[PDB]
């Protein structure tokens, strides 16, 4: 047993006293006060090149072990994976790992997420979807502990990335963002998911609310005076500016993957634009003609119609149209976010109705005393 | 004997399932128990036994109940994880005295700490403070090889007794392997 | 003058807004019932006040107000 630590002893500056009080914990026969300094142990080297060896330490008590924290064995099992680097066997290992951890607690969830990651740069049509879907196990989640939150959705982060749908990415994207990441991550990375989570924004099919993205506590935060173009194109989409959308075109940051979808994204602000023109507008006259619309999203007289009706299909806005006079009527805007002066309106138009219902309580208890009681 | 009531305190954390003394300390639990229930009854025909978790949060298995049995069976199925709240584990313990059986039973919890134990004294002392105000005496035994003589108990325990309050007693064990047995004789014996 | 009486039950679901821990209650419709045993008791236990001649006089007092 000792004589491994006498050829690893020699690995760099104070790593043979480590040892030695590493010893002493294994004689007590306790486990767990051993079990956290190795997640130090995972750190220590700054090549992580000989730290893979220490399996055949592990082997012996990992094999018939049941006594260490699976979730903490996934993890000490994953950090090892990392330089070892011949998948073929890993998944062995990975799958080794995986019939010898059934706690209580799902701990496969780490490992089931960890054969994903050996996956990573290979397939894509059903290599991981299999595994993703299988591996929604979150039913009886037990919402709280979400270690392995973060990793479930970082690993779906990537795979409808490699698909090209910039919908689910959105989605699942957004999950990960307020789990255990609790932010404070490397800020350069934080800049560099705010951009990627971002465009997937104004990429998608179904992604018609940019405000709760526009405001994100997390994401549109580190992105202050870096590359502004996406922040004030969320602004522009959010304010169904056609005319401010056609501006900063010259101004696109990392063209590709956004400056192929022309018509995509011009059909998402051009739907906004009739969106965030209804809801200017008092509900009393609401009687947007064909002409109105037209200018305010640069579309042509005799093309509106196809516009409404892309708006009423997919149950953003709703109404009707009237091609004799040329008017297109709205009742109902989806609702968005009202910072806090649109607000401070909406309690006026309570107090004004409040104390009109006010009034004709009192109208009825007055001029009905005798039949009261 | 003198109609007392006792409700126990078990510990469940993460680090307590490690076998430093025989059996794990579950099974040295489970045998720590058995030697105190069953030395709990036996004097007086009419007592009372309560086995409370000190997991993440309040876990209450057995209530106040006169049957012994239901402890020992009800202590399986309570495989550790998570970490210890001392400070809040043992009011729950006390709400359970203040709603007892008929009230002419001595109210005390003998304590089963164990893996690293968390606190920051100050609290503690008013911790202790309350529950010496009101005709209770908690059993803290050092157990699970906390820091040495657990100098963070050792001002709790001491407030309860102070004032010449002789009482209930810290019960400490050797790091080795020494077995649970008979060892804890302090509270027993007199207290 | 509302009635004394709401009637939760727990609905699930985790959002990224509130919390990771996300489990809210939402109301159900409650109302005071009545059994053909308890009816007899508790009109004779009030004995009080009824609103006799059920007609115009109570809908102008019993929902319009």
């Amino acid at each position: 047993v000792p004589g491994f630590l006498q050829q690893s002893q020699n690995s760099g500056p104070g790593q043979p006293a480590v040892w030695h009080r590493l010893e002493e914990l294994y004689t007590k026969k306790l486990w767990h006060q051993l079990t956290l300094q190795v997640l130090d142990f995972v750190q220590d080297p700054c090549f992580a090149q000989g730290d893979g060896l220490i399996k055949l330490y592990e082997n012996f008590i990992s094999e018939f072990e049941h006594r260490v924290n699976p979730l903490s064995l996934v993890e000490i099992i994953l950090h090892v994976v990392r330089q070892m680097t011949d998948p073929n066997v890993a998944l062995t290992f990975l799958e080794k790992t995986r019939e010898k951890v059934k706690s209580s607690d799902e701990a496969v969830i780490l490992c089931k997420t960890a054969i994903g990651a050996l996956k990573l740069n290979i397939g894509d049509l059903q290599v991981t979807k299999e595994t993703i879907e299988d591996v929604e196990e979150m039913l009886n989640n037990l919402p709280g502990v979400t270690s392995v939150h973060s990793r479930f959705y970082d690993l779906s982060s990537k795979y409808y990335q490699t698909i090209g749908n910039h919908a689910s990415y959105y989605k699942d994207a957004l999950r990960f963002l307020g789990c255990v990441d609790i932010k404070d991550l490397p800020v350069s990375e934080q800049q560099e998911r705010a951009f990627t989570l971002g465009l997937a924004g104004l990429l998608g099919e179904g992604v018609f609310n940019f405000g709760e993205l526009l405001m994100h506590p997390v994401l549109e935060s580190l992105r202050n005076t870096d590359r502004q173009w996406l922040i004030d194109t969320l602004y522009a989409f959010n304010s169904g500016n056609v005319e401010r959308f056609q501006t900063l075109k010259t101004a696109w940051g990392q063209q590709p993957d956004l400056a192929a979808n022309e018509a995509q994204l011009l059909r998402k602000i051009q739907l906004l634009c009739l969106m965030e023109m209804t809801f200017t507008r008092p509900a009393n006259h609401r009687q947007l003609t064909f002409e109105e619309i037209a200018k305010s999203a640069k579309i042509t007289v005799n093309e509106v119609e196809l516009l409404v009706m892309k708006a009423l299909s997919v149950g953003l806005v709703k109404g009707s149209i009237d091609e004799v006079d040329k008017r297109v009527h709205m009742t109902w805007v989806q609702p968005r976010v009202l910072d806090l002066q649109q607000i401070k309106g909406m309690k006026d138009r309570l107090e004004f109705w409040c104390t009109d219902v006010k009034s004709m309580e009192m109208l009825v208890e007055h001029q009905a005393h005798d039949i009261l009681t | 004997m003198v109609l007392e009531s006792t409700m126990v305190c078990v510990d469940n954390s993460e680090y307590m399932r490690n076998g430093d003394f025989l059996p794990t300390r579950l099974q040295a639990q489970q045998d720590a128990v058995n030697i105190v229930c069953h030395s709990k009854t036996r004097s007086n025909p009419e007592n009372n036994v309560g086995l409370i978790t000190l997991a993440n949060d309040c876990e209450v298995l057995t209530t106040l109940t006169p049957d012994t049995g239901r402890i020992l069976s009800k202590l399986h199925t309570v495989q550790p994880k998570g970490k210890i709240t001392f400070c809040t584990g043992i009011r729950v313990a006390h709400l359970a005295l203040k709603h007892r059986q008929g009230k002419n039973h001595k109210m005390r919890i003998i304590a089963f700490v164990g893996s690293p134990v968390e606190d920051n004294e100050k609290d503690l002392v008013k911790l202790a403070k309350r529950l010496k105000k009101e005709k209770v005496n908690v059993d803290i035994i050092n157990f699970g090889e906390e820091e040495v003589n657990t100098e963070k108990l050792t001002a709790f325990v001491n407030t309860l007794n102070g004032k010449d309050g002789t009482g209930s007693h810290l019960v400490t064990v050797p790091p080795g392997p020494s077995l649970a047995d008979a060892l804890i004789s302090s509270p027993i014996l007199a207290g | 003058l509302g009635l004394p009486t709401e009637a939760y039950i727990s609905v699930e679901e985790v959002h990224d807004d509130g919390t990771p821990t996300s489990k809210t209650f939402e109301h159900v419709t409650s109302e005071i019932g009545a059994e053909e045993a308890e009816e007899v008791g508790v009109e004779h236990l009030l004995r009080d006040i009824k609103d006799t001649t059920v007609g115009t006089l109570s809908q102008r007092i019993t929902n319009q107000v």
